[PDB]
């Protein structure tokens, strides 16, 4: 039996336990193809579900994900409950290894849930996200303003009838006036806040760090409040790098999709493709063979090496030292080399598709990765003993911006921060996709204490075992085909397309109109670069995404960030960016 | 009934077969030889599930699903492994011929077979031997024929011969070289050829007027609008792309003209392409011809306007509802005339009075299929509503489907429908100065003058009601033909009078209305129709107003010093000479129009109007139904300096700036109220279609698919700056693909049919409640008036016996499909399609005048010796010259007119 | 062959940017054009780029400053933090709807002579991105001086189109001092790349085959 099927999944134990306790009429079960139990709750039951989930002896401590979804224009909706809006709670049980996902049905004139912000305090960004991009209101919510639109946008952008381009509005014109108002809109209004800015000895300095800074990695900007040196609160304002690429997804085909899903997380490329194309393979019913989750592999390990070391680099010179960047940016380029031979582009390769890859493996691929694998070594060992047992990085770093696996749980934090609590959870062992299986490689977990030192370490230990999984698949490549032999793997094979028509035809069709998935709903979660990257595609049985949720990790990160830096200095909040490994189109998307 | 659809309960309408029923459930059945019109004929076997006769039952068999009928009790599986095996190898054997043709087909994203190969999932070719090829033939200027591409599915020659009538396109050779079209190389000349290539599921018939511009049909804006070619008010969606017409598509309306359209709604088209056109309004000083924009055009005509005595307006038929209202009120309600002439008018005001006055339900064109004795007096319907006659068409082969429904033989059995009636039909009698394209099925064709064919409909009157006026002088073969044509009227259950305005004489009309009054009179569910000659032509009779030679001598005495002319170009409705003098001597003509007509060199302003395919509006068709058009695209996108407006809109604001001194450019839903509000007869254009503030769930309704390409490209030549998309302020649609285009939206008006796996014009399945029915949520347009309580009286002015005199010759209207039209005849393509400017003749006659075939006469008609070259025609009677209605010079005024100095020069 | 700029927010122009710019002939003093000329050249090979960075073209504009590019050659490695020590604006990212106000007082904050290059296609006309927060393009409202196609351009395509920008320097015309003479900028209407690379462009007949590495 195939891992794409629909499964109802009324073998769960939790679905028992939620039975047991609220009653056998108190919920639906939706079958999708998500792998996860979907359970429509009523919105008086929310947070009772949500306690209970939290009481469990083996409970759900992680709010995973936190987001609404127009359901006006979803035509086939049988065994669901009637709804305009809707709102999903996906949340993860470490100790049982699974993933539940509540949904709650909203009327269109009735558009308020009650928050769920005490239950989890990730929960504050997603209401907020919730709130600005789908007009839903959260009850007991302490502060619901716009978090990705400025705070003077009329409408809000996912739903439906908003218009998702920029050519139907009026072209974007700067006046005085326009600059004069949205500047007194981007300026920062600590009684807003709360931020009390003042005190009877002295004064609170309010300092914009970001959108211009070099600490920033991207455009946006923390307002810290500060007395001389030490931060007494933070607001991180994100929502400076939003490139509405969910509307995107809804506004592009299944395949053309691709590239959008490229730039989501600039320094992943194939690792940012992998999670949407197996999530459209579920959704098609496609099962890759052996030599594609091979490559696939080969690709998402060869970029997460150079995030890696664009990200130690990163630390590295944010600490003080400005040398180990030049070699790490080399080393970065005989990786470009390598995937510019392959995929024919350097850092939005593009090069996923749906059933398998757009090309094959070029003739002579192997001689430049045997040359990238004796190359890495001597250089990582070089750095570690040139920076990284540095006892003036060891000062900045060992310390800093500590937290435990309570705070790292409660604010779902995933990838090296995670691990660094002590917590093992990794992706590619817990839930193996792509084939990840047959590759021997280790899982590096921290003491309990996430300090800088300890996120970066983590970091360094996962290039060591990504370049055992290179050095495995080179070992191991199979001789097969690059593409799957199913008839909606987009594109077809490209000589099969230039002498036969058939394949003409499916090609014809599936580059134009866009190939026609079956209306169903599908949820990839891999392990990102940064974290956990997950897609969650709606289906409306069209040839375009109706919904694509984009879970990242960065923005639970940034969310963190003030419970772990308030009452430290500022530099501690610059190695504090500096080790957490973020960027911004990852977390506004 | 109640079927089983993979262990899924259905109710089904156990009438229908199960292809039709299932995919009016939404299941998809891949199939190619069924269409909902012509019926099911089990050639393709595409369409094959497993069937079953328990509820246990394992083995089950490969069926038909276009040959079984939705019985009750039937277990069907269509996602069975050996039914879509059986599907997919037969979608392989039609892959196995098929030539390497996608990239440089016109049918290319508009395939049946495309998407019926992606449906089945068959990408993988294991054939390795030889595709056969086939030569192509030339089927004239309309259609061009690619036979490689035939899947062999019948569905061209099943409609052109068992539904068109059509006697030039057959099925050739044998075995697996079977070749389908014409015997040798010419012209399709069935007027209803242009539907080849929507019914041909391949790109074997492909428009050619679209292929010499083609684009593919994601990248065509398209809009739900209304032919403006004739008064039928068939529904289309043209598609347009790079700010230009480009196709003409057929737009389901289940209630008038469900899957087909004429050659001349479908091919005429090319007069919105013409680089002629005025863009801008052009203003006339002495021999100067400057340019301005609108709002100094506006002032300059309201100084000029307010500078004189009186103001009067010309109308036009080929003008919408608004634009003529807005005309009306600009100038008032007695300086308003309508652009048609004195007879035209009667003859148009008695048939609305006929068909809102005479008591008598008039039929749409789909009911007029179910009627069984039909009588056309006067109308030649095939040159002037041939879809009118295609109708017929359907309603003289009732009989053969009554006879098969008599032996319980069913509906969709179409074959063994025409075996049973062989060649018994309803009885068809058509009356016309000559020979008709309906003669092949019509049980009497009545050649005669008009005045003889409404003196034959008296007699028909007289002698099914004793009680309607008697006519005496008849010989007695024709009263044996006529007591034929009432015994064959009388015995009918629904029989139908089919008249019209064309034929010239209003007695053509009142013997019509008596025939329709006797029959009614007999407890009967007759039915009339009536055929006018424009596309609002009855809105602007309900409107009504004055004559054109009113306002020609309002004109020329003086009293008016200063015309609007709207969308006319008053030689077709009048004398040239005394239009030309009239206008000449008035100091002030200003004509709002969007083709360049003849009039505009005495014009002293010129206001470029939009055409349908730019402009939004309502128009009435024959029937009474008032149906909106929405604009296509802006025509100021691409080419910026182009300033090109609906006419209502120019007259509102010309109006506004001749009162207060404004220039107030107004909205769409602003004109219909008005006209709600000052005319109560044309209350009903609110309602057929809503309002600008109409949403699908919020949001608008697209124009262009959602694949829609080159946006940031297709102006890039101009400008590397993208500007913002054009707004529609005036309907509910947008022009851009960020909107609402569901097979499941509540709405009426649909721009184009596409649905996720169907990119065909079976797509239109997705559309309809059931297939082949009405579309969803009811067919836009709606009726003007009901049928009345009471009825008309019997007209007693019957006519006498047309006795030729000498010297003056009568003229006899000879319509053409292709020509007698005012805007499709200015198309580049109908060029080669016209026939040539000929004069009929009896052979008594010229042989008379010592004239044989083929040499040119000479006759003076207002002045103008103009020579036409003689066609001997048998059927003419003596004493009659039949001239081509609509040509170059000949307008359509001259049908029953005299002619004097006919000699050979 | 030249066009000419006279730069003022406080006159009467709301929409940004506050600048008007005529086609003019060139104003070119048998030593001041060799000190025009001498300036030119310093202000030319001594350009300073600004720390200012959007999205994934700042990525590789970043990856161009590293040891295996070495853009430092050139004299344009320097990276002020600040926008008053900066001469050069890299507009490397997406202009976002958000940021636009932010972009315009960077833009204004920095100091005479300033040049831009848009780099990547967010920055040239939004790119990719024809969504409801993202500008279409940059140079709607700053005056961008070369753009970049890519999305990212390669590193070496932005060192290409700082060489471009030293060629439009190197023969522009600027105010030497502020006190006298003329305080209009004069930049020069020069020959397009893709006029000037079509005749090398065209007559490339064959390629190395993908299969190739
Ligand atoms: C000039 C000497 C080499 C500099 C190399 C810098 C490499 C990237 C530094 C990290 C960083 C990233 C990724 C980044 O995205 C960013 O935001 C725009 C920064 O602030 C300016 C950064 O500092
Ligand atoms: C009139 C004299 C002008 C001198 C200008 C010197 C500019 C600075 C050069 C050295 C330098 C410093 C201090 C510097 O801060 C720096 O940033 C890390 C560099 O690398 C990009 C440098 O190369
Ligand atoms: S008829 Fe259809 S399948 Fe055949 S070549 Fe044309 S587009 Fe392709
Ligand atoms: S020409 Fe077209 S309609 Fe006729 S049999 Fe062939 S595929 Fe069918
Ligand atoms: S019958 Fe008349 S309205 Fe219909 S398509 Fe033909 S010309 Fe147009
Ligand atoms: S052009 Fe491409 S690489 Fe550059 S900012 Fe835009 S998405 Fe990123
Ligand atoms: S559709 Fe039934 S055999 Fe053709
Ligand atoms: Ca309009």
């Amino acid at each position: 039996e195939p891992a794409w099927q629909t499964r109802d999944h009324l073998d769960d134990p939790v679905i028992g336990e939620l039975r047991n306790r609220f009653g056998p009429d108190a919920f639906t079960v939706q079958a999708t193809r998500t792998g996860v139990p979907v359970v429509w709750i009523k919105r008086e039951q929310l947070l009772e579900v949500g306690d209970f989930l939290k009481k469990l002896p083996k409970p759900y401590v992680m709010l995973f994900d936190l987001h609404g979804m127009d359901e006006r224009l979803r035509t086939h909706r049988e065994g669901l409950p009637a709804a305009d809006f809707s709102v999903f709670y996906h949340l993860i049980s470490i100790d049982r290894n699974r993933d539940i996902m509540l949904k709650v049905a909203l009327a269109e004139n009735d558009l308020h849930v009650p928050t769920f912000t005490k239950l989890f305090p990730n929960a504050n960004w997603y209401e907020r996200e919730t709130w600005d991009l789908f007009g839903i209101t959260f009850d007991g919510h302490p502060n619901l303003r716009r978090i990705m639109m400025p705070q003077t946008w009329k409408g809000h952008p996912l739903r439906k009838d908003y218009p998702a381009r920029a050519t139907e509005f009026s072209p974007f014109e700067l006046t005085k006036a326009k600059q004069d108002l949205e500047m007194e809109a981007l300026t920062f209004k600590p009684e807003e806040w709360g931020m009390k800015r003042g005190t009877e000895n002295e004064d609170f300095m309010f300092l914009n760090l970001g959108p211009n800074h070099p600490s920033a990695h991207g455009a946006f900007r923390i307002v810290l409040q500060l007395d001389g040196e030490e931060i007494v609160d933070c607001v991180p304002d994100i929502g400076y790098h939003h490139r509405g690429a969910e509307k995107m997804g809804e506004r592009q085909s299944w395949h053309s999709y691709i590239p959008y899903t490229d730039r989501i997380e600039y320094l992943g490329g194939c690792v940012n493709e992998m999670p949407y194309v197996l999530a459209v393979e579920k959704l098609a019913g496609i099962t890759v063979p052996d030599r594609v989750n091979v490559i696939r592999v080969m690709l998402s390990e060869l970029f997460r090496i150079n995030s890696h070391l664009l990200y130690i680099s990163t630390f590295i010179q944010d600490v003080g030292a400005m040398t180990p960047v030049f070699f790490a940016f080399t080393d970065r380029q005989k990786i470009y080399d390598l995937v510019e031979a392959i995929t024919g582009f350097r850092m939005h390769p593009a090069w996923f598709r749906i059933g398998g890859v757009a090309h094959d493996l070029p003739r002579g691929w192997d001689r430049l990765l045997r040359e990238f694998l004796d190359w890495m070594p001597k250089r990582l060992a070089s750095y570690e003993k040139a920076a990284l047992q540095n006892t003036i990085l060891k000062g900045r770093s060992q310390g800093v911006a500590a937290y435990g696996a309570k705070e790292a749980l409660e604010w779902g934090t995933t990838g090296a921060g995670l691990r660094a609590t002590g917590i093992d959870f990794d992706v590619r062992k817990a839930r193996p996709y792509s084939g990840y299986e047959n590759f021997d490689f280790e899982i590096p977990v921290g003491g309990g204490v996430s300090d800088c030192y300890t996120r970066v370490m983590l970091k360094v230990e996962e290039l060591r075992q990504s370049l055992r999984i290179l050095e495995q698949c080179l070992n191991n490549m199979p001789e097969g085909p690059f593409k799957a032999d199913h008839p909606l793997t987009t594109p077809p094979p490209k000589e099969r397309t230039l002498q036969h028509i058939e394949t003409l035809i499916t090609h014809f069709l599936q580059v134009s109109w866009g190939p026609v998935m079956p209306a169903n709903e599908s949820f990839q979660m891999i392990e990102a670069t940064k974290g956990i990257n997950s897609y969650y595609l709606t289906s409306d049985g069209s040839t375009m995404s109706y919904r694509t949720r984009i879970r990242t990790p960065s923005y639970a990160h940034l969310q963190q960030i003030p419970a772990a830096i308030r009452g430290s200095l500022v530099s501690d909040l610059i190695v504090y960016l500096g080790s957490i490994d973020f960027v911004m189109s990852d977390v506004d998307r | 009934a109640t079927i089983h659809v993979d262990g899924k309960e259905y109710e089904v309408n156990g009438a229908d077969n199960l292809l039709e029923a299932c995919l009016s459930l939404g299941l998809d059945i891949p199939y190619f030889c069924w269409h909902p019109a012509l019926g099911s004929v089990g050639a393709c076997r595409q369409c094959a599930v497993k069937q079953y006769q328990n509820a246990e039952d394992t083995r089950g068999r490969l069926v038909m699903s276009c040959m079984t009928p939705a019985s009750d009790g039937t277990f069907i599986s269509i996602d069975d492994e050996e039914a879509k095996q059986f599907r997919e190898s037969v979608v392989e054997w039609l892959m196995t011929n098929h030539p390497h043709d996608c990239p440089v087909c016109e049918e290319g994203g508009n395939c049946h077979l495309q998407d019926m190969t992606v449906m089945t999932g068959h990408s993988f070719r294991r054939y390795r031997f030889t595709k056969r090829t086939h030569r192509n033939q030339d089927l004239g200027p309309f259609i061009s024929h690619e036979m490689n591409r035939c899947i062999a599915c019948y569905r061209c020659v099943r409609y052109y011969k068992d539904y068109a009538g059509g006697t030039d396109l057959g099925v050739y050779g044998a075995h697996d070289n079977v070749y389908f079209g014409r015997p040798e190389d010419g012209t399709l000349e069935s007027e209803f050829s242009g539907n080849l290539v929507e019914i041909c599921p391949t790109g074997v018939f492909t428009d050619k007027t679209h292929s010499e511009r083609y684009n593919r049909k994601w990248d065509m804006q398209f809009a739900p609008s209304i032919c403006q070619q004739c008064s039928i008010g068939c529904n289309i969606s043209p598609g347009e792309r790079y700010g230009e017409l480009r196709r003409i598509e057929n737009r389901y309306n289940g209630t008038v003209n469900h899957y087909f359209l004429c050659d001349r709604g479908r091919f005429g088209y090319g007069y919105v392409n013409l680089k002629d056109r005025p863009r801008q309004p052009v203003q006339r000083r002495g021999d100067d011809f400057i340019t301005l924009n609108a709002e100094q055009a506006m002032q300059g005509a309201a100084d000029i306007l307010r500078q004189s005595k009186k103001v009067i307006g010309i109308g036009s038929p080929r003008a919408s509802v608004e634009s003529n209202f807005a005309l009306r009120e600009l100038v008032g309600e007695e300086n308003f005339y309508t652009g048609i002439a004195h007879g035209e008018q009667e003859r148009l005001q008695l048939a609305l009075k006929v068909l809102r006055e005479g008591g008598i339900y008039t039929p749409a064109l789909r009911e007029i299929e179910s009627y069984d004795a039909v009588l056309v007096l006067g109308e030649d319907v095939t040159q002037t509503g041939a879809r009118v006659a295609l109708a017929v068409r359907q309603a003289v082969k009732g009989k053969a489907r009554e006879m098969a429904a008599a032996q319980k033989v069913a509906d969709w059995q179409i074959a063994a429908i025409l075996n049973i009636g062989q060649r018994a039909k309803h009885p068809l009698f058509v009356t016309n100065v000559d020979d008709t394209r309906l003669d092949d099925i019509a049980a009497w064709t009545y050649r005669a003058p008009v005045e003889d064919q409404a003196r034959l409909g008296f007699a028909i009157a007289h002698a099914l009601d004793n009680s309607a006026p008697a006519v005496d002088g008849i010989e007695p073969e024709l009263q044996s033909k006529i007591d034929v044509i009432v015994q064959a009227l009388a015995g009918a259950k629904k029989p139908l009078i089919i008249s019209g305005t064309n034929a010239g004489s209003l007695e053509v009309i009142q013997a019509a209305a008596n025939v329709a009054k006797a029959l009614k009179g007999r407890g009967a569910d007759v039915g009339i129709t009536m055929i006018a000659r424009s596309v609002n032509s009855m809105g602007l009779g309900i409107m009504g107003g004055g004559s054109l030679e009113e306002a020609l001598t309002e004109l020329e005495t003086g009293r008016a010093d200063a015309v609007v002319v709207l969308e006319n170009d008053l030689h077709r409705h009048a004398s040239a000479t005394r239009v030309n003098a009239a206008l000449a001597k008035a100091p002030l003509v200003m004509v709002v129009d969007h083709q360049r007509t003849a009039i505009m060199e005495n014009a002293h302003l010129v206001l470029s109007a939009a055409s349908f395919a730019e402009s939004d509006g309502t128009v009435i068709n024959n029937e009474g139904r008032a149906q909106r058009f929405f604009q296509v695209y802006d025509p100021a996108y691409y080419d910026s300096k182009t300033v090109m407006l609906e006419s209502w809109r120019w007259l509102h604001s010309l109006h506004s700036t001749l009162l207060s001194r404004e220039v107030d450019w107004t909205q769409l839903d602003h004109v219909i109220d008005a006209v709600v509000a000052k005319i109560p007869e044309l209350a009903g254009i609110k309602d057929a279609a809503p309002d600008a503030t109409f949403r699908i769930r919020g949001q608008k309704l697209a124009r262009e698919p959602h694949r829609y390409s080159g946006r940031t490209a297709m102006r890039a030549n101009i400008s590397v700056h993208e500007p913002r998309q054009p707004q529609d302020i005036d309907t509910m649609f947008t022009f851009s693909m960020e909107g609402n285009n569901q097979p499941t939206a509540h709405r009426s008006q649909v721009p184009f049919a596409w649905a996720p796996g169907w990119n065909s014009p079976q797509a239109w399945n997705k559309f309809q409640d059931e297939v082949g029915g009405k579309l969803r949520f009811g067919d836009p347009g709606v009726r003007l008036f009901e049928t009345s309580e009471n009825g008309l009286d019997y007209f007693t002015s019957v006519p006498a016996r047309f006795q030729p005199q000498d010297g003056k010759w009568r003229i006899a209207p000879y319509y053409h499909l292709f020509g007698s039209d005012e805007l499709s005849q200015r198309a580049p393509v109908f060029q080669s399609r016209m026939p040539q400017p000929y004069i009929k003749l009896n052979p008594a006659d010229a042989a008379k005048l010592g004239v044989n075939a083929g040499t040119r006469v000479s006759f003076s008609y207002d002045g103008n010796t103009v020579t036409l070259p003689v066609e001997i025609a048998e059927g003419l009677t003596a004493g009659q010259v039949g001239l081509p209605m609509g040509m170059s010079g000949i307008a359509p005024v001259l049908a029953g007119a005299h002619l004097e100095d006919l000699k050979e020069a | 062959d030249y066009t000419l700029t006279r730069i003022d927010p406080n006159g009467e122009n709301d929409r940004y940017p506050l600048q008007k710019q005529e086609i003019v002939t060139d104003p070119l003093n048998v030593f001041m054009g060799k000190l025009n000329d001498m300036v030119n050249w310093g202000r030319k090979n001594s350009i300073w780029p600004y720390n200012f960075g959007l999205s994934c073209c700042y990525v590789e504009m970043v990856t161009s400053f590293t040891a295996v590019h070495d853009v430092a050659r050139f004299g344009a490695e320097v990276l002020r933090a600040s926008p008053r020590q900066a001469d050069l604006m890299v507009v490397a990212g997406t202009c976002f709807t958000k940021m636009a106000p932010v972009i315009q007082r960077l833009y204004d904050q920095m100091l005479e002579p300033k040049w831009v290059i848009s780099m990547g296609a967010c920055a040239n006309s939004g790119g990719m991105y024809d969504i409801y927060s993202v500008v279409q393009g940059v140079d709607k409202f700053i005056p961008v001086d070369v753009y970049i196609p890519g999305c990212p351009p390669r590193p070496e395509a932005y060192m290409q189109a700082l060489m471009l920008l030293q060629e439009s320097i190197g023969k522009e015309r600027r105010p030497l001092s502020w006190v006298v003479g003329d305080q209009g900028v004069y930049r020069a209407n020069m020959q397009s790349e893709r006029e000037r690379k079509r005749g090398e462009r065209i007559a490339v007949t064959n390629l190395r085959t993908p299969d190739e590495i």
